[PDB]
RNA sequence: CGUAAGCCCAAGGGUUCCUACGCAAUGGUCGUCAGCGUAGGGUUAGGCGGGACCUAAGGUGAAGCCGAAAGGCGUAGCCGAA
RNA sequence: UAGCGGGCGUGGAUCCCUGGAUGUCCGAAUGGGGGAACCCGGCCGGCGGGAACGCCGGUCACCGCGCUUUUUGCGCGGGGGGAACCUGGGGAACUGAAACAUCUCAGUACCCAGAGGAGAGGAAAGAGAAAUCGACUCCCUGAGUAGCGGCGAGCGAAAGGGGACCAGCCUAAACCGUCCGGCUUGUCCGGGCGGGGUCGUGGGGCCCUCGGACACCGAAUCCCCAGCCUAGCCGAAGCUGUUGGGAAGCAGCGCCAGAGAGGGUGAAAGCCCCGUAGGCGAAAGGUGGGGGGAUAGGUGAGGGUACCCGAGUACCCCGUGGUUCGUGGAGCCAUGGGGGAAUCUGGGCGGACCACCGCCUAAGGCUAAGUACUCCGGGUGACCGAUAGCGCACCAGUACCGUGAGGGAAAGGUGAAAAGAACCCCGGGAGGGGAGUGAAAUAGAGCCUGAAACCGUGGGCUUACAAGCAGUCACGGCCCCGCAAGGGGUUGUGGCGUGCCUAUUGAAGCAUGAGCCGGCGACUCACGGUCGUGGGCGAGCUUAAGCCGUUGAGGCGGAGGCGUAGGGAAACCGAG
C-alpha cells in the first residue's frame, strides 16, 4: 500500500559512511523495514560452533543489510537522480537527463 | 485605536522610506527568476524583507 | 455572570446625583397619639450616610 | 493415631495426576526432593451417574386481571430435586 | 518476530479499493428448553446396509396493520444497539435562605418510554397600541429591565430592533354519486370509496348571470448529470575537498522555486529518501435537488338562498399546572370532577368585571432549513511529556480485590546497525575473568542520560577521666595545593548558645505534625462590578451577533450601551 520509496533491483552506489562511495551487487531487498543489501555492511557474526551448521570454529558472516535512504542511482554518467515516462505500452523511469532505469527487460 | 495603528505602522516605515509603490512590475508572469532580476533594479540585496 | 441588581435596595433608597445615598427616615406606622406634630413633621424625609457606601454597591447595574 | 490421623461417597478446584529432565524463583532453612518449571502422555460406558422419564415448595408463564412507565399478579402449558 | 521448514511471483504476485460469496455455537434469539455460547423434537428433500441409531439441508417465536371464502395462507412492517445531543410521562435531597416549613437547589440529578442525523417545533381563535405586525426555531439585543417574592434568599419574562435560514400544505363539514349493511320501505339509520372544499378587507356549498380557454404557477416526489468521499498517479536542483565512527556540518563553485510545510537519512540539508506547492484519476460502491426533464398538483367576478366551517367541545363552577406571576385586584395558555351550547347577531382574546373599539377563527393531521451532539474521518495547538497526559503510550477493562453491583492499577529509550558476545578459563550451574563486536560495552541486554537518600572498600584528621540541639568565635596542632605572604580538610582546649513548624496570654518544652530522600501537591478562570493606572478619541465614546476575507490578515457591520439634568411616589415640571 503505497509503500512506493527508490531503490528497485538493478546495481548501485553508496552515499553512506560506513563504505560510502562504493559499489555493490543486485541488491536483495527486504523490506519495509528500509533495509537494502548490496554489498556494503560485510561483518563478522558469532554464531556457536555446535557441529551441526557451524564446524570446530564458526565465526563467519557477509551480507549484512543496511538502510534504503543510504543508497543512490547512477546511470551512464556519474551518480544522477532518477525520473519516471510512459511509453504508452508500460512504465519507464530513467535518470536526471540521462536515459534507462530498470527497464532492460524489454522496456 | 488600531487604524492609527495601520497608519501609524506605515507612517514608521515612511518616516524611514521603505516603501515601493511601482504601477506594475516587470516579472510580470509567475517566475521566481524575473523577480528576483527586478529585485536586482530594486536593489533588494538578499538581507531585507517583504510585508510585500 | 451579571449582577442580581437588589430589589428592595432601590425599593427604598436612592443614591442623590453625587454618589450620596439618600432616603427615608424611621419610624412612623405604630407611633402617633402620643406623638407630638413636631416629629411627624420631622418623619418628612432623612439622609443616610457611610455603610450607604455599601449600598451603593448594591444597587450597581441600574444605578437609580 | 487407628469412630483415624485409615477408607468410600458428595459438593467443590479446574490437569495439581503418571513419566522423564531439571533448581534461578514457589516450600517459614536446606533441598539432588515436590501438590515447583518444563515436554510427551492419561480421563473410554445401552445396565453407575444425567438428560431425549415424573412431579414437590418454587420458578415460569398464551389466556385473564390490574398498574403513569419500567412493569404486577397469573390459568393452561413448559423449567425445577442430591 | 524468528525458528524444523516448504512454496510464491513481471502467463504480473503479497498488497490496498469496491462488489459478492463465505461464516460453525451464543446474543432481541425466534421450534422448544435453558445455569448465554448447551441440550432436546416435529415436519417435506436427502446420507450411510440404514426401519432400529446418526447427520445434513428446508421449515416451525409471539406483536401489529391490510387483505383472504370468519375457515388457510400471503402481504408490508415490529423486537435489539447506540459517546453525547432530542420529545414526552415520572422526579428528588444535600444545599441557598446563615436555623426551618413558603421560597431554594430544580423540573437539575436519576427512572422510564420513544423518535434521528436530528429532535421537538411549526401556518396565529397569535401579537400589541402604532389604524403597526405578519409560519416555527437559533445567536445578539432589549435586560438583570417589566415583575414575581417569609417583598427575604433570591427567581427572572414577552413585544420591539439587528442578523440566521427562509415553506408552505393536506383532511373532517355542507353538495353529489358508486358499493355494502341493516330495516320501525323510507324521498332510509351506518361503514368504505368517488369527485367536491379549506378561508378572516370571511371562506365553502346550491341555483344562476359576467366568459372561459390553448393557458399561468410548479413540487418536499422518481429519473439525468456536473460534483463530493471509498483505492491512487505525476512532481522542479549538486558536486569535489575536509575534521570526524558518522556528513547533511565548515570550505569552493552552483543549481530550483506557483513548491525554503514537516518527517527521515549514523549530526544540524529546498537539491540523498518519503514529500512539497501545483496538477490529474474510479470499471464497481456510496453520495448528490449542486444544475435539469417530467409527474401528483395549484390560478376568477358578481346576485339571492341561508345548507356548512372540527362537541362532551367552547363556556361556568370546583381542584390545578404553566407564564416572571408563591392566589395576588388575577387574566391568557393547557386540564382532573361535575354542570353543560351555538356555524357568523356562534364566537376566543387585548390581565377581575362591563360599555365600546380593535385582533384572531380554536375544539383534525403532515412540513426542509436556520440550532444541537461528538462514537467517528481529517486539520490545527504560546497542549502533555511516561507520577504529567485518556484510568492504560507498554499485551487494559487485563492482573488483582469483591458474593454481586463495582472498584481498579503497576510497567516506555542497548545500538546507526544485532554486529546482541563464537573460543578458552574458574564454576555444579549462577556469574565473572582475557579475547573478540562497535565511535562508545562508562551502550551488555528492563542496558539512554543515573541525581537524592541508601549500604559499603580504601585513605587523610581526631577520639578510651568524660555531662552533650551538636554549632559558632578564637587559639592551637595534624594532613594536602601555594614562589612568598596566603588558602583547604580535620579537631585538643576554652569564651559562648532551650531543634523546626503549627498552635499561643505565653514553647526548649513533658502541646502539636514530620524516619530518611525523590517526585506531585494549594490563590485560577469566565462574566458583571468598583477603584487606580498605561493609552485612543474626546461633547461625545464604542459596537454584539453576523456578512465578506484570510491560513495563523483584517475589514465591514451604529442594531444596542455609557455619556447630555435633575428633581417627585406619580401625573408632570424642569436648572429647578
Amino acid at each position: 500500500r503505497v509503500k512506493m520509496h527508490v531503490k528497485k533491483g538493478d546495481t548501485v552506489l553508496v552515499a553512506s559512511g560506513k563504505y560510502k562511495g562504493r559499489v555493490g551487487k543486485v541488491k536483495e531487498v527486504l523490506p519495509k523495514k528500509y533495509a537494502v543489501i548490496v554489498e556494503g555492511v560485510n561483518i563478522v557474526k558469532k554464531a556457536v560452533r555446535v557441529s551441526p551448521k557451524y564446524p570446530q570454529g564458526g565465526f563467519i558472516e557477509k551480507e549484512a543489510p543496511l538502510h534504503a535512504s543510504k543508497v543512490r542511482p547512477i546511470c551512464p554518467a556519474c551518480g544522477k537522480p532518477t525520473r519516471v515516462r510512459k511509453k504508452f505500452l508500460e512504465n519507464g523511469k530513467k535518470i536526471r537527463v540521462c536515459a534507462k532505469c530498470g527497464g532492460a527487460l524489454d522496456t | 485605536v488600531r487604524k492609527k495603528g495601520l497608519a501609524m505602522a506605515v507612517a514608521d516605515r515612511a518616516r524611514e522610506g521603505k516603501l515601493l509603490l511601482v504601477e506594475a512590475f516587470a516579472g510580470v508572469n509567475g517566475k521566481t527568476k524575473e523577480f528576483l532580476a527586478w529585485a536586482k533594479e530594486a536593489g533588494l540585496d538578499g538581507s531585507e524583507s517583504v510585508l510585500l | 455572570p451579571k449582577m442580581k441588581t437588589h430589589k428592595g435596595a432601590k425599593k427604598r433608597v436612592k443614591i442623590t446625583a453625587s454618589g450620596k445615598v439618600v432616603a427615608m427616615k424611621t419610624g412612623k406606622r405604630h407611633l402617633n397619639w402620643q406623638k407630638s406634630g413636631k416629629e411627624i413633621r420631622q418623619k418628612g424625609r432623612k439622609f443616610v450616610l457611610a455603610k450607604p457606601e455599601a449600598e451603593r454597591i448594591k444597587l450597581l447595574l441600574p444605578y437609580e
